[PDB]
């Protein structure tokens, strides 16, 4: 048999099964709700499209967003896109395979056991697992000796390993991702006279940041290059024939990953979340965690964050240290690609949670290993 | 009916192709284990094997495809 | 045949055949054990480190000491230094060879019936001695008249001898060696 | 095959150095000895015999490992 390996996250949902190299399918995971009256007759009434139906016909809907902060609030909307990805995105019953899913670090106890029962009383899966999403990227990189910086939509989070030995009191979770990002895009959008206001609107300028966005290697200096001349500039285009022309935001959206003072936030960029994080560890660990850092999540895609990444640790870590930024590319789906892997393990076949064991035990079986 | 099953021998080439990835993919993770358990021993050498078998799969795949062309 | 001499210290474990100038192999006598959780599978588990592995992998380790001025106090431990020291270290059957051991003086009497009893119903070798540190001195030194001063880790010693008559009542020993100099550094 | 017959030549050239330096240390401590034990007097002899043989191997192959140079 083979065992899915779903990834449910804040701003994307990638299910497949094990022993592949990519997700069979990838939706976004929201749920739009009509918001008109109605005046054809014939017509199948839904009350609620979900999935990617619902992006097609972003116009007349209220998309909403079942998950946010990786918490989950609505539970029936998560439901609803859990029996979406099951039947008719994979086209397998779930009785038959056990399945793999993905938690955030620091998340609260109840998410784990609501979402066990779920997956239990309703779907009757006959084995289920739940692992952290920072670890199973080393399992794609292939190293064992690392400080994972995975960064998703929502929430980021930081997780030094040492010869397969976690840490847990250095591990860091920070809730600045790539929604915020897109705030602000709208927020500085404002500016040159473009107001996008509502949700759909919204789905339109998160198109913009992944298309014209990048990342400068220093940032007082691009700003006055942008200033005093106009090379620094971009045409895009709306869906209604419009052309957008944006300039120094090209390189103000992204800026708030290491000056998160822009959105009224108070915590220290990512690279000194990274730098504390590997300080916060043994004296004799240190230099490999230094050596070998690693990147994951889609908001890490920004063309040029490895090489400021890698500027800002050098100069705020010590001299006679080297440090590498191993950001490979397809880091996109690098969690996920840890997933299937951790599925064909062997050994990992004897770790599931059966059934009998949950109905015996209780909501606390999960709890055990977490 | 040529052109039908040079279509499907992309395919088959393609998912040839797919499992190559993931099998190289999990033998590049257990490589760099030091004192692996005595299940992972065996699962090593059982995936070094398929992976030969789906290279020249994948090699006499493409020698009939390029033969219909 | 060659008869191994090992030197069980305080501070190192220095091991070798007979015959030689130098031991076959030196290695710091401690057991280090894991103390955080293990979050990767397939690592295969190990419950404790012991020998340089363990002075490798100190980061995640609880490094203890079996041996602490010249007496042993843990010896689950101190035997699996020895069992590290026969198989892995000098890669030779314990079997075939007898063994000569090394003891601090003034030391637990108990110590010296222990020691005999886990080197013969454990590892089964045909023949043990044990000798006094300050003693084998001498001979290297190359003289038979003289005062020693060993002065290892854990305890120094002072043992006079006179034209191969050891003196008994003049022996010194006292527990200052280089763990209290490494606490005041 | 000149380089390893040259690196074989310097081990046994150390290993030769290591018995010499622990035969004299015995001789050494035997010297001082004034009646010796029956068995100690000929030790000794066994041993200065000792001395020189492993002294002319190593003349014998230092010469040898010159000439390969
Ligand atoms: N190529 C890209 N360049 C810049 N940002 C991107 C790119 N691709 C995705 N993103 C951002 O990442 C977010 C999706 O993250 P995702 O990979 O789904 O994280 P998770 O899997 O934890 O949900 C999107 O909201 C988008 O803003
Ligand atoms: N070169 C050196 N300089 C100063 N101190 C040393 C040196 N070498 C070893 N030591 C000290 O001696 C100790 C080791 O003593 P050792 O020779 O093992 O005695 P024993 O064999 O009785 O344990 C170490 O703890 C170290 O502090
Ligand atoms: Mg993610
Ligand atoms: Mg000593």
């Amino acid at each position: 048999t083979t065992a899915l390996v779903c990834d449910n996250g804040s701003g994307l949902v990638k299910a497949g099964f094990a022993g592949d190299d990519a997700p069979r399918a990838v939706f976004p995971s929201i749920v739009g709700r009509p918001r008109h009256q109605g005046v054809m007759v014939g017509m199948g009434q839904k009350d609620s499209y979900v999935g990617d139906e619902a992006q097609s016909k972003r116009g007349i809907l209220t998309l909403k967003y079942p998950i946010e902060h990786g918490i989950i609030t609505n539970w029936d909307d998560m439901e609803k896109i859990w029996h979406h990805t099951f039947y008719n995105e994979l086209r397998v019953a779930p009785e038959e395979h056990p399945t793999l899913l993905t938690e955030a670090p620091l998340n609260p106890k109840a998410n784990r056991e609501k979402m066990t029962q779920i997956m239990f009383e309703t779907f009757n899966v006959p084995a289920m697992y739940v692992a952290i999403q920072a670890v199973l990227s080393l399992y794609a990189s292939g190293r064992t000796t690392g400080i994972v910086l995975d960064s998703g939509d929502g929430v980021t989070h930081n997780v030094p390993i040492y010869e397969g030995y976690a840490l847990p009191h250095a591990i860091m979770r920070l809730d600045l991702a790539g929604r915020d990002l897109t705030d602000y895009l709208m927020k500085i959008l404002t500016e040159r006279g473009y107001s996008f206001v509502t949700t759909a609107e919204r789905e339109i300028v998160r198109d913009i940041k992944e298309k014209l966005c990048y990342v400068a290697l220093d940032f007082e200096n691009e700003m006055a290059t942008a200033a005093s001349s106009s090379s620094l500039e971009k045409s895009y285009e709306l869906p209604d024939g419009q052309v957008i022309t944006i300039g120094n935001e090209r390189f103000r959206c992204p800026e708030t990953l290491f000056q998160p003072s822009f959105i009224g936030m108070e915590s220290a960029g990512i690279h000194e979340t990274t730098y504390n994080s590997i300080m916060k560890c043994d004296i004799d660990i240190r230099k490999d965690l230094y050596a070998n850092n690693v990147m994951s999540g889609g908001t890490t895609m920004y063309p040029g964050i490895a090489d400021r990444m890698q500027k800002e640790i050098t100069a705020l870590a010590p001299s006679t240290m080297k440090i590498k930024i191993i950001a490979p590319p397809e880091r996109k789906y690098s969690v996920w690609i840890g997933g299937s892997i951790l599925a064909s393990l062997s050994t990992f076949q004897q770790m599931w949670i059966t059934k009998q064991e949950y109905d015996e035990a209780g909501p606390s079986i999960v709890h055990r290993k977490c | 009916d040529l052109k039908g099953q040079l279509a499907k021998l992309e395919l088959h080439l393609n998912k040839t192709n797919g499992q190559i990835t993931a099998t190289e993919r999990t033998i590049n993770y257990l490589n760099k284990l030091k004192n692996p358990d005595p299940k992972t021993k065996t699962q090593l050498i059982e995936l070094t094997e398929k992976l030969i078998k789906l290279k020249q799969e994948f090699e006499t795949t493409i020698n009939s495809q390029h033969e219909i062309s």
